[PDB]
């Protein structure tokens, strides 16, 4: 239903032990096909968190992409993640804590 | 002894913050094991400890880190504890007024009152009848000029019942018919008790009323959302005696057990006695550290 | 037969309207109600205290985990949460005596030497607030 | 079409001087493309400045 | 196994259609972190052939 009818972005995390894990991999291939789908602008947004992975020996089928740097403070990680996010033009909501 | 009591109160005629912190919860590591047995330890502790210092730091910025809105509005709100200063002719009389609740329309005042009146008297308590007037008078302007209006009603907390001298002038000293009534809250009594089954203690929040009067309560529990023991072992309750005036106990009783959650030197989940009687307990050494000061100020920055 | 009554807890405000039980949580949420932004602190003691601040100072950036996540709610950091600056990069330190002349052979009358110690604390603070240009808001004091 | 202006540089040592240039150029009208003023992420590191 | 333990040298070829290839263009990405990491210059060998 929603990796293909309802999605827009992605959200992949590159944690110390994200490789191993066979799950990730088969939902990132699958955003992997559905990317060679579309050919519209972008889909995925690789993040990095941990201090031991070393920008070099990340996960292989992802090197050729950048990350958005969280190792320092997470503050401006979501800063600059989210002006990035609302100058890609997505659409917009008003925001309501209640909810949250 | 009184390294810090001493520096704070000489320092406090300039008006500055300031913040003491020791050196072996920055370092830790270092003082580790002599022979074998090491001296120190925070590593099951390490990350609460940002969340003890950091907010603190914050109130000495300017900063107000959470405020209570579950107050009636067009109500007072006071505390009192005495103190032995013991200086020359072994005095009992130090009385530090704890602080006020008001609604300026909108706003909380948390700055409460000063100053140190005397009495003659070295091992009785209580207060001559001369102080108490100007003490609740004091009140009564803060109360106008932060109100533009008059107050509608007052309460008022203590430690110690006390005689019929001077809580008559307190009533003589009332304006037009506002209802005035102070209530005693003591710390420890026994009133052990256990839980039947299982291995845990009481759960917070429960009562035992034994009359009209006077009433318990329970504090250290273990809160579901913490699912852990606030004390190490069984708890030990309040016993809370009203002493005159007409007040109903369940309301009196909500209200102060809803004020035991402002500690802002800290930002444990609970704790056991009200912020009122432990705030004016620990300004109260803070002003018998050295008595030459005069008019000292009313905002509790300088003083934590 | 007597039985006991139970009373619940309240609810403590925060910003944006909101309300919860914690105050930690509601930080993380939400933050403060009152917005100010300036930590320009100052610090005396001695040099490896300096080093020593410095490094806690810039390690509390980072997230710090406890040992039992349950009862200890996470600490992201203090931009994280509160929204305020504080780095180790502005200090204004004021230097301490190292002679100490007081030792071993000085021990009695140990309220001599407090006095000593306080009055050369306070009267350093007061110099270096009165004379000095930068301004200052609070005033952390280390010793062993 | 040959309208917009490459600048490179060094990251890991100045980028306020590239900043400053940046700043300066697009007050005075000419357009400019730089390590700083390109989408959050690339089709790759290299092939989109190529 | 091979790229990182088992692998000495490299011989990626450059066709009129080889760098419209995903994949090669991955495996040059890793040769060159390998590269990197192995503080040699002597890995990859470019072939020209059309
Ligand atoms: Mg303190």
């Amino acid at each position: 239903k929603e990796i293909r009818e309802n999605t827009c972005k992605f959200l992949i995390v590159s944690s110390t032990a994200g490789n191993k894990r066979e799950g990730v991999l088969k939902e990132l291939a699958v955003a992997t096909k559905v990317k060679k789908h579309l050919q519209d602008d972008m889909f995925i947004i690789p993040l990095a968190i941990d201090e031991n992975l070393s920008y070099d020996d990340i996960n292989i089928e992802i090197v050729r992409l950048n990350a958005i740097d969280f190792k320092k403070s997470w503050a401006k990680g979501l800063q600059d993640l989210l002006d990035a996010f609302e100058k890609q033009n997505v659409p917009k909501k008003p925001p309501d804590h209640s909810k949250s | 002894a009184q390294f810090h009591d001493q520096l704070k109160a000489r320092l406090l005629e300039h008006t500055i913050p300031t913040q003491i912190l020791r050196e072996s919860t920055l370092a830790w590591r270092d003082f580790k094991n002599t022979f074998g047995a090491p001296i120190r330890d925070f590593s099951k502790i390490e990350g609460h400890l940002a969340w003890t210092i950091s907010t603190a730091a914050y109130y000495k910025a300017g900063g107000k880190p959470w405020k209570l809105g579950d107050i009636r509005p067009g109500v007072c709100y006071l505390g009192l504890v005495y103190k032995k200063i013991e200086k020359s002719k072994n005095p009992q009389n130090a009385c530090c007024a704890a602080q006020m609740f008001l609604d300026n329309g909108d706003g909380t005042v948390f700055k409460g009152e000063v100053g140190p009146w005397y009495n003659p008297e070295k091992g009785e308590y209580h207060l001559k009848p001369k102080e108490a007037k100007a003490l609740l008078t004091q009140a009564l302007e803060s109360y106008k000029e932060q109100n533009k209006s008059y107050p509608k009603e007052v309460f008022i907390h203590a430690r110690t019942r006390f005689n019929d001298e001077e809580w008559n002038a307190f009533n003589e000293v009332t304006p037009k018919n506002t209802n005035l009534v102070g209530v005693t809250i003591t710390k420890s009594k026994p009133l052990k008790l256990y839980k039947t089954e299982g291995a845990f203690p009481i759960m917070r929040g429960n009562a035992y009323i034994v009359d009209e009067k006077k009433a318990f309560l329970w504090t250290l529990g273990f809160v579901p959302k913490l699912q852990s023991t606030l004390s190490m072992e069984v708890p030990n309750p309040i016993f809370i005696e009203i002493n005159k005036g007409e007040a109903e106990i369940q309301q009196v009783l909500k209200d102060i057990l809803a004020l035991t959650k402002l500690n802002y030197n800290a930002c444990i989940y609970a704790d056991g006695e009200p912020v009122t009687l432990r705030f004016a307990n620990k300004i109260g050494e803070i002003l018998t550290a050295s008595t030459e000061i005069k008019t000292p100020p009313l905002a509790f920055k300088y003083y934590i | 037969m007597k039985e006991l009554i139970y009373i619940e807890e309240p609810s403590i405000l925060f910003a944006h309207g909101q309300k919860c039980t914690d105050p930690r949580d509601g930080l993380a949420l939400f933050g403060p109600l009152n917005q100010i932004y300036g930590i320009k602190s100052g610090v005396v003691g001695t040099q490896k205290g300096l080093q020593i601040f410095k490094s806690y100072l810039d390690k509390i950036q980072k997230p710090i985990y406890n040992h039992n996540n349950i009862t200890r709610p996470m600490f992201p950091g203090f931009e994280a949460v509160f929204g305020c600056k504080w780095e180790s990069q502005n200090i204004v330190f004021k230097e301490i005596t190292d002679e100490e002349i007081r030792r071993y052979l000085f021990n009695a009358s140990t309220h001599k030497r407090t006095y000593d110690l306080v009055t050369l604390f306070n009267d350093k603070i007061i110099t270096a607030n009165k004379n000095d240009e930068e301004r200052v808001d609070v005033w952390f004091v280390i010793v062993p | 079409m040959r309208n917009k202006i490459f600048i490179s540089h060094a990251t890991p040592e100045d980028d306020d001087f590239t900043r400053w240039l940046s700043l300066k150029l697009i007050g005075l009208g000419y357009e400019v493309w730089c390590d700083i003023l390109f989408l959050d992420k690339g089709v790759d590191f290299w092939s989109t400045i190529e």
